[PDB]
């Protein structure tokens, strides 16, 4: 029922919201994400040089 | 010497500095000079005060 | 039998050892490994210029 088309004609709007958050300051650390981690089950590890 | 479930420091891990030189282990690598005591066999003196 | 989970619950650990030895100083010589060697059976060799 289009009656006014000013403020209340189409109720249930999205409030001008988007589904993506913007971190204004860069806080990523590609170093660790690049260096892959390896699993160890035991606790008697040993490496050679 | 096994009890005391609470009276214990949490944990600690050997970091980059401890793996590289671990010169004196004074609760944090103190970088005054720590060039190297003798290093007779080879070099590997990769610790300096950056004169 | 998980009883303590402090020091002796899981015995037979790997002692924090790994199967790779780290030579802190570089001691490789790619020169000879690149220059391939050739076999000679006899001992009356001769080359031309």
């Amino acid at each position: 029922n289009p009656t006014l088309f000013v403020s209340y004609d189409q109720n249930g709007k999205k409030l001008s919201f988007a589904n993506w958050i913007s971190v204004l300051s860069p806080q990523d650390t590609p170093f660790v994400s690049m260096t892959g981690k390896e699993s160890i089950n035991q606790t008697i590890f040993s490496w050679q040089t | 010497v096994a009890g005391l479930n609470d009276t214990h420091a949490a944990r600690k891990t050997g970091a980059f500095q401890f793996l590289c030189a671990h010169g004196g282990l004074a609760g944090g690598v103190v970088d005054k000079t720590k060039n190297g005591p003798a290093d007779p066999d080879t070099g590997a003196v990769t610790v300096k005060v950056a004169q």
